[PDB]
RNA sequence: AGCUCAACGAGAACAGAAAUCUCGUGUGGAACAGAAGGGUAAAAGCUCGUUUGAUUCUGAUUUCCAGUACGAAUACGAACC
RNA sequence: ACAAAGGGUGUUGGUCGAUUAAGACAGC
RNA sequence: UCAGGAUAGCUGGAGCUCGCGUGCGAGUUCUAUCGGGUAAAGCCAAUGAUUAGAGGCAUCGGGGGCGCAACGCCCUCGACCUAUUCUCAAACUUUAAAUAGGUAGGACGGUGCGGCUGCUUUGUUGAGCCGCACCACGGAAUCAAGAGCUCCAAGUGGGCC
RNA sequence: GGAUGCGAUCAUACCAGCACUAACGCACCGGAUCCCAUCAGAACUCCGAAGUUAAGCGUGCUUGGGCGAGAGUAGUACUAGGAUGGGUGACCCCCUGGGAAGUCCUCGUGUUGCAUCCC
């Protein structure tokens, strides 16, 4: 409605990727989706039911509500000066299952493993992980060394395969 | 000349379809809505009721769909018929019906519900429908009928039949059991039971002895030589139902697997080996 | 693994006895009646496709009749046919296929009295040839093509008909 | 009639080619683009002369069919007509609009004036193809070619043999070896691929160059 | 007298001179919305619990 | 960005000074306000003074 | 439920560029009311059978958006088909 | 708060060629 | 309704609830995960546009010669097929960046038992929720002149670079 | 080492031309009384076991097409940020960063879950 449909602008966005249309395989149908689960919005372009509006084609939401053919997902959608959690019921088939926290839960593991053998053994220790920081030095042995100087310039050569 | 159709552009933009769609064995139409499963459900797993038949045997198996690959709960295959005492009419309508019983004992016997619910030991025509009980509901499976046609009498209903009786919830109508009649939509308890016990076999097996002695022999060659005739196809096949429900549980093969196989194909060329057939082949070719 | 094998023998799959008459109406209720006494089963009508001024047809007008004819019906019809035409074929009456076929100026030559009021109707004869084994390209479940080594070619469908009709197939 | 080449000289608007969009579109000035011997071998002229151009800039159609006429002429009155192949290798296929002076600029969608060729700064325009003893003859040519064409052009003698992609010295390695193939003036390489059966005795090549 | 149609010049230095707010999310969410009989069953479990 | 980078840095007035860890999430900060700093490695004098 | 379209190749009296019929190839190059863009091949296309979910009750959500209404659409629930 | 295409045997550097102490170019 | 008004946004005043580095935060990075069809590129990939030659082909094209004709013969230009080739696209595209967009990185966590259901399952099979017991060095960097909530209301709604 | 039934992935699995396969199977295959189905027992449906591995299914080969991976194209095209940078302009160098795609070349041609059976 006023001036844009609710499609408009979807030509690249709801088409299906080269030479993978038809039938939908059936792994789709066969996935479990449970409340709080993170999940990731990709439209399917053959199925025109409990299709999401375009905004939300991209986008991570978690899991709030389970019914027979739809899922429930809470998506953040920034208006103005406010971020708006939207409800919005989707089909499965528009949806996939978000690895966006798949190493949380093992790294909390580690992380209890290791602070459980340093209280054994009477120490304190920081599990937290660190950025890639500063490498110490090191020696490194010699070899032949192949010398690199400025080329000389060839009019010839500023075509790719020359002119 | 004439344009070449197979064009590379054409394999370029060509997408293939299923293999099990390129072979025409699996409907994914059909196989969609039969495994698609609520997701407020979750887990809860859809098991159907698959039976397919080939020119010689009938394969009757519950299975569930997982990612890595259908898994079979039970199977029962006309072939193991023989120890139960049928040798005879393998692929006919009451040797599915004997096929689907025997799956729904096993079944039932392996979910050990098989005590619960009994269904009628006796066959019956009439259309029938295990009745839930007390302590729990009847194990319940969707018949998959894959590509063959859904018509009145098809095998496939009768060992829906079979199924039926041995205890297992089907859902189903009666619209397509042999014996149900077109132009009154009433189901003939008469003519099914007499499908059930084979006695359509019977009956032709007793017109062609009547009109060509010579075709029947052609023709019922086996039924012969295992000396069984039309009167006795009914206690054979009573005989046959008795036998599958006093022991449904599968037999373990005594054959002990070879301690090495045998390769009767031949094996993928090394490169080494291809790259010296293309040196002689070439030579070959310059050296005229 | 040889040519010999029983189950590469060649037999008429089907013979396909098709009239085409641009009106409808009388005329091809005649042709329809003439096709059911010569094959002995029911024809089926085909409609046009698209409208042709200069022929005088209309779309979905029914402006055909055929019928299709399998066993000894077929292979007494096609002797018929084929005494009409003298067991004289032309070279280029054979598809690549393993098909051939012919036509017929007057059906009173396949043994019907002639009516006046019904008149006089052509009609075309084709026949297809097939070895054992080519249920694998029409059945329903596991469609597959049929071995190009199996298949009948315009050479073995010439001999056939050289060698069981003792045929002679011209050039021109 | 025709506005000055100044109006349309940069490159200012997104390609305006002509299609169902864009309908009534007049036809270019130039038709022809291979003059001279054009079904001369490609062992006979293995000299090639390039007028490269230095701009980004719209060369028009009309522009183009001059050039190419003062440069056909020049090389038949100098080198003869059987002496030189001359290939333009730009089409102009952008169509220049013009609003036409309801009034002021409400509505100025212009309609289609002319078609122009978009050039890159290094984008050939002219290339001759002869014997080594017109070369000065054709570098003379594109010369006088230069002033009929807008902006900045420069003469550029390729390395390569005719108008083939292969280098003189390869080329002739490769003839030497009998890996060549003479496709009109193109030139074709053997490789070491497809069915071995196609391959004429001697043609046949284990590994590719 | 023409003027001008739109622009969004300005209009995110004004979100983000309170903005971006993001609503502080409580430990138990609205079940509204949620499968009816869902939540029928639930609070029947909650009553006889 | 940049001036969201340097309140991070806490570099609110120009010819400010502030140490800083090397890091890869800290180098890719200052990646982005190269233009507005400058930086090298201080001396033990340096830091001393 | 069954079938596969456009087009092309080779064949069959009138019949030919174009009537109907046979085989082969055929990733949709057809069709799907209309503008265009997406989407669809044991189908969403063509044929046939049975039908009226174009039904009843209010709520929730999306698009527009002030997170108002209308239009349109989507996912559940409660009934009858 | 402008300048172009074309030009210069003004002068200043570079690039590729040709002739030359079996003697380079101009005048006798 | 177009020189206006209301409405949301931007602003003031009034506060209130808490907090003192243990921080419910951030116009910033890091790590791990998602979506995209612009720039570029492509036509030697679909659709569309477009230049040139090279090699072959016809009982079915326009011509010349040998011929009464010939489904007779030899060549020229055209169609046709094959392998190449110049140059192209906002409303073409296989491929496909940079920048930017979304999600997550614990005290609202984890583990083990027990319990509730009229929902779900063939099945206390699951799905949520509820109690008990134990563990949980605060779980990336930097910063955090602190965080959240509410009420009343002004001006503005011609912009320009 | 395979086949069959049901599948997952959905071409490294597809297309074309050649060659091969022990056993069980899968098939081709013989009929039309019955259920069922058409112009056509071709198909579909039902009842069978005389014959054949001829075809399908499976396996292998092709300096095959396609498909997938790598190398290269190329630090090229493009691009975020900077300059009281060059240039009349068009455009472009440099600094702090990111970084593609045809052609050409090399390699590969499926991997697998449950159940039954043969070896
Ligand atoms: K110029
Ligand atoms: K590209
Ligand atoms: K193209
Ligand atoms: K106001
Ligand atoms: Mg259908
Ligand atoms: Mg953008
Ligand atoms: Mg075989
Ligand atoms: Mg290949």
């Amino acid at each position: 409605p006023a001036g844009h449909g609710l499609r408009s602008r979807t030509r690249d966005s709801f088409s299906r990727a080269f030479r993978k249309k038809g039938t939908i395989p059936l792994s789709t149908y066969l996935r479990i989706f449970k409340i709080g689960d993170y999940v990731d919005i990709k439209v399917n372009g053959a199925i025109h039911k409990g299709m999401p509006h375009k905004f939300y084609h991209g986008r991570t939401g978690r899991v709030w509500n389970v019914t027979k053919r739809a899922v429930g997902v809470e998506v953040n959608k920034q208006v103005r000066n406010k971020i708006l959690r939207k409800r919005i019921h989707v089909r499965i088939e528009h949806v996939q299952l978000s690895r966006c926290t798949e190493e949380v839960k093992e790294r909390m593991k580690k992380n209890d493993q290791l602070k459980a053998e340093a209280k054994a053994r009477g120490e304190v220790i920081s599990t937290k992980r660190q950025p890639v920081g500063p490498k110490p030095g090191f020696m490194v042995e010699g070899a032949t060394l192949e010398t690199v100087t400025p080329i000389p310039y060839d009019v010839v050569n500023d075509l790719k395969g020359g002119y | 000349f004439i344009k070449v159709q197979k064009t590379r552009a054409y394999f370029k933009r060509f997408q293939v379809k299923f293999k099990r769609r390129r072979e025409g064995k699996t409907d994914y139409r059909a196989r969609n809505r039969l495994i698609n499963q609520d997701k407020n459900k979750y887990n809860t797993p859809k098991y159907r009721f698959v039976v397919r038949f080939t020119n010689k045997d009938i394969i009757a198996q519950i299975v569930s769909a997982s990612i890595a690959g259908d898994m079979i709960l039970a199977s029962a295959y006309a072939r193991e018929l023989p120890q139960y005492g049928l040798k005879v009419g393998l692929t006919n309508y009451a040797a599915a019906y004997c096929t689907g019983l025997l799956l729904a004992r096993r079944v039932l016997k392996k979910l050990e519900m098989d005590e619960e619910y009994q269904g009628n030991p006796e066959a019956s025509g009439e259309d029938y429908s295990v009745e839930p009980a007390e302590s729990r509901r009847p194990f319940r499976a969707l018949l998959d009928v894959g590509l063959i046609r859904t018509t009145t009498g098809n095998r496939v209903f009768g060992a829906l039949k079979g199924a039926l009786d041995g205890g297992l919830d089907i859902p189903h109508s009666e619209k397509r059991f042999a014996g149900f009649s077109k132009d009154s939509k009433q189901l003939d308890a008469d003519v099914h039971r007499k499908y059930i016990y084979g006695g359509h076999v019977a009956t032709y097996m007793k017109t062609l002895t009547e009109d060509e002695p010579e075709k029947y022999q052609s023709h019922f060659s086996e039924y012969i030589k295992q000396g069984l005739e039309a009167d006795d196809l009914e206690e054979m096949y009573k005989k046959v139902h008795a036998a599958i429900r006093a022991d449904p549980s599968p037999k373990k093969s005594e054959k002990q697997p070879p301690k090495q196989h045998k390769r009767y194909n031949l094996k993928k060329l090394t490169y080494e080996e291809r790259k010296a057939k293309l040196i002689e082949r070439l030579n070959a070719l310059n050296s005229a | 693994k040889k040519l010999s094998n029983p189950m590469r023998e060649i037999k008429v799959q089907k013979l396909v006895l098709n009239i085409s008459v641009g009106e409808s109406g009388d005329r091809l209720t005649r042709a329809a009646k003439v096709l059911e006494q010569l094959s002995g089963q029911s024809p089926v009508f085909s409609k046009a496709r698209y409208t042709v001024r200069s022929f005088g047809i209309r779309r979905n007008e029914k402006i055909a009749c055929y019928v299709t004819v399998r066993g000894e019906k077929a292979m007494q019809l096609l002797e018929s046919g084929l005494k009409v035409k003298e067991y004289e074929l032309l070279r280029r009456n054979f598809s690549e296929t393993g098909c051939f076929g012919f036509g017929i100026q007057e059906h009173i030559d396949l043994g019907i009295k002639y009516d006046p009021s019904t008149g006089i109707y052509g009609m075309d004869f084709y026949v297809v040839l097939e070895r054992p084994g080519y249920r694998v390209a029409r059945r329903r479940r596991c469609k597959a093509r049929v071995g190009i080594q199996h298949r009948v070619t315009k050479d073995d469908a010439m001999k056939w008909f050289q060698v069981k009709y003792e045929g002679v197939i011209l050039n021109k | 009639g025709r506005r000055p080449a100044r109006c349309y000289r940069q490159i200012k608007n997104k390609p305006y080619p002509k299609s169902r969009f864009c309908r009534g579109v007049p036809d270019p000035k130039i038709r022809i683009y291979d003059v001279g011997m054009k079904k001369k071998g490609v062992d006979e002229f293995p000299f090639c002369v390039h007028l490269v151009s230095w701009e980004k800039e719209n060369v028009s159609s009309e522009a183009l069919e001059a050039a190419r006429i003062a440069c056909n002429k020049y090389m038949t009155k100098s080198a003869g007509k059987d002496a030189f192949h001359l290939r333009v290798r730009v089409h102009p296929f952008h169509v220049l609009r013009i609003n036409k002076m309801q009034t002021g600029m409400r509505g100025a969608f212009g309609k289609p004036q002319g078609v122009c060729a978009r050039v890159a700064i290094g984008q050939v325009l002219l290339s001759v193809r002869c014997k080594d003893g017109n070369a000065n003859h054709a570098q003379e040519a594109l010369r006088r070619a230069k002033f009929k064409f807008p902006g900045r052009q420069k003469i550029i003698v390729s390395r390569k043999w005719g108008f083939t992609k292969f280098s003189r010295t390869d080329y002739l390695k490769y003839k030497s070896e009998n890996r060549i193939i003479p496709d009109g003036v193109n030139a074709k390489l053997l490789g070491c691929h497809g069915r071995l059966a196609a391959r004429q005795p001697g043609r046949a090549f284990l590994e590719a160059v | 007298a023409k003027s001008k149609n739109h622009t969004a010049h300005n209009q995110s230095y004004k979100a983000h001179r309170n903005g971006i707010k993001k609503p502080r999310k409580h430990r138990h969410s609205s079940t509204k919305g949620m499968d009816p009989k869902f939540l029928r069953n639930q609070r029947y479990a909650r009553k006889h619990n | 960005q940049t001036k969201k980078i340097l309140q991070l840095l806490r570099l609110r007035q120009i010819f400010n000074g502030v140490f800083l860890k090397v890091n890869k999430a800290t180098v890719n900060m200052l990646h982005r306000v190269e233009p507005y700093v400058t930086y090298g490695y201080p001396n033990l004098k340096s830091i001393r003074e």
